[PDB]
């Protein structure tokens, strides 16, 4: 549910495709959050093991953003090559970013956040 | 340069003559509506109704993404005229793939039938692997649920309906 | 003017180079900066642009109907392959000494000019006879024993 | 420039191919006009053996020009070459050789291809109903480099052997 500002005096041919990146970050900045407080004991032994491996994807998420720094340092990353790369975490911190918004929204602890991952590449 | 304005038109971003001598513009719109094609796709399948035609919209998502890795990666800064001639054994493509969706649409076995139906009218052409690559993906899921009890003649069309129930039999038992 | 008529031989058509519908490329009338002898030259090699472009439309417009017809202008483009890419060596050597002239980028095309005349009626066949089916490999076929070598 | 545009009004591969390296020529002439005093006596005098070679083609020409039917239109012409050759016997003489090979290419194809595959001059007629009778009965057989010979022969019975094979 993040909302982010741009630029007020930038080019139209940037802002447009700029908007098409960010909803990786916003998908990602309620996941994060998703694992700093579902750890708490008072939820369940399930409600932690659900916030562990789903901690995982995001050190593979760390890793992909190294990785593009130290190729941007050759010049070699341009804008619209970014969008391409991104791709595989555009899908998979999209699905995380829907099952901690669907655990949340309804108390679920125990055996009702194992059924929810039977119902939810 | 003008290269970096119409090779920045099969992505979709718009710029300062495309928006939303003097033939050029003629030569222009042979390119430009090539784009105009490209952006009426991923205002088309971008959703992840029906199961198999989730699949056939998530199988069209993995060519545009070469089309998309085409461009961008050969020409730095060509002529004008190479782009019109190298864009158009592809560019044609492109224009077909409108043909096939509706840019209404039948959806489960219609369409996994309707798009068989496409390779035998258009196959020895150079259509046949791209639409091959649809259809054998668009039926992915559908083996699915034939991996579970395990037009077209009749004389089988009935027999995969209990060739199936018996296995779902089986199952409670 | 050289890159003018680089696009004009490549499907563009300007005000130097108006385009008919019905005779084909050719040049408007006598210009001032140019000599008077060479409004000829031109027109020998516009023989040449109206031949791709009456090619392309016919490309583009897949006219009749049947995959021999598809596959056909399927490869109707890979001839017309070697007639673009030495087109855009023109500009290259243009590009490097400003000395050559339209006698040199006439010089050029040579093989082009004596190619197209020949592979133009059996379009013409084509589409003058609604030539439907597996009947095309004939057509075709009939036209391959022919003498010139290129074709 | 009349025998030249005619020409291009107008076997033309191997009249085109030798416009090219013809034309080289000229075109390399224009680069040292605009990068040496150069008037007109001179490039005509530089072009002597251009425009003696030129002079043939005039002759040689108006002869497959002059003429109804596809087969004496081919064969006067295929003919003339052979004729205005013997005439010449260097450099016109490689001109005109060359020129011939490249236009007798079409016969030396099917006669092979009709061997292997199944109002009249005198030069062969010694040996010619050999040839009919060799020809004819090969083509009811597969119903059911002779050239590249005869010049290694002037270095130092082709076409004889060759028949008893296939008669037999």
């Amino acid at each position: 549910s993040r909302t982010f500002l741009v630029d007020p005096n930038l080019d139209l041919s940037i802002r447009e495709l700029v908007h098409r990146i960010l909803p990786v970050a916003a998908s990602y900045s309620a996941v994060t959050r998703f694992i700093e407080e579902k750890s708490s004991f008072e939820y369940g032994q399930v409600n932690h093991a659900l916030a562990a491996a789903m901690r995982t994807l995001v050190k593979e998420h760390l890793i992909l953003v190294s990785q593009l720094e130290q190729l941007h340092r050759q010049g070699l990353l341009s804008l619209q090559k970014l969008w391409f790369y991104i791709q595989p975490a555009m899908r998979t911190m999209d699905i995380l970013a829907s099952l901690a918004t669907s655990v949340d929204k309804g108390e679920c602890l125990g055996g009702s956040t194992l059924s929810l991952l039977h119902d939810r590449q | 340069e003008l290269v970096k304005d119409v090779l920045n038109v099969l992505i979709g971003v718009v710029s300062a003559t495309f928006s939303l001598p003097e033939s050029i513009s003629s030569l222009l719109s042979e390119v430009a509506e090539y784009g105009t094609c490209y952006t009426r796709l991923s205002h088309f399948s971008l959703q992840p109704k029906g199961l198999v035609f989730q699949a056939f919209t998530s199988g069209l998502r993995r060519y545009l993404q070469y089309y998309r890795a085409c461009v961008l990666s050969t020409p730095p800064t060509l002529s004008l005229l190479t782009i019109g001639f190298l864009f158009k054994k592809l560019g044609r493509q492109l224009r077909y793939l409108a043909e096939l969706c509706g840019v209404a649409f039948p959806t489960g076995v219609k369409l996994l039938s309707y798009l068989y139906q496409e390779a035998l009218h258009n196959c020895s052409n150079e259509h046949y692997p791209v639409l091959l690559s649809l259809l054998k993906t668009s039926c992915e899921p559908y083996t699915r649920f034939i991996h579970d009890w395990v037009v077209f003649l009749k004389h089988i069309a009935h027999d995969i309906y209990v060739c199936g129930k018996t296995i779902n039999l089986l199952k409670l038992c | 003017m050289i890159h003018e008529l680089l696009l004009a031989l490549s499907g563009y058509p300007g005000s130097i180079f108006t385009w008919n519908k019905r005779s084909g490329l050719q040049v408007s009338q006598d210009f001032p900066f140019l000599h008077p002898s060479e409004t000829s030259v031109l027109n020998r090699l516009c023989r040449l642009g109206t031949d791709y472009i009456r090619f392309t439309e016919f490309i583009e417009q897949y006219t009749l109907h049947g995959i021999y017809l598809r596959a056909f202008c399927t490869g109707l483009d890979s001839v017309l392959q070697p007639y673009r890419q030495a087109l855009l060596d023109l500009e290259q050597e243009f590009l490097g000494d400003p000395h050559l002239s339209i006698s040199h980028v006439n010089y050029f095309l040579d093989q082009f000019q004596l190619l197209f005349p020949s592979v133009m009626v059996v379009v013409e066949q084509i589409k003058s006879q609604k030539i439907h089916g597996c009947q095309i490999l004939e057509t075709v076929y009939k036209h391959s024993c022919g003498g010139l070598p290129p074709v | 420039g009349q025998v030249v545009f005619r020409l291009q009004e107008f076997f033309m591969w191997a009249l085109y191919k030798y416009f090219i390296s013809f034309k080289e020529e000229l075109a390399e002439i224009e680069k040292c006009i605009i990068n040496t005093t150069i008037t007109l006596a001179i490039v005509v005098d530089k072009l002597a053996p251009r425009l003696s070679q030129l002079k043939v083609l005039h002759k040689v020409f108006s002869t497959g020009v002059a003429e109804t039917r596809n087969v004496v239109r081919a064969s006067h012409l295929l003919n003339t070459l052979y004729k205005a050759i013997l005439e010449y016997d260097e450099q016109t003489v490689s001109l005109l050789f060359s020129l011939w090979v490249e236009t007798v290419r079409p016969y030396l194809q099917t006669v092979d291809e009709w061997i292997v595959h199944g109002t009249m001059v005198s030069f062969l007629k010694p040996v010619l109903k050999q040839i009919i009778m060799a020809g004819k009965s090969m083509q009811l057989l597969k119903n059911l480099e002779l050239d590249d010979v005869h010049d290694p022969l002037l270095a130092i019975p082709h076409i004889d052997k060759q028949y008893l094979d296939c008669c037999g």
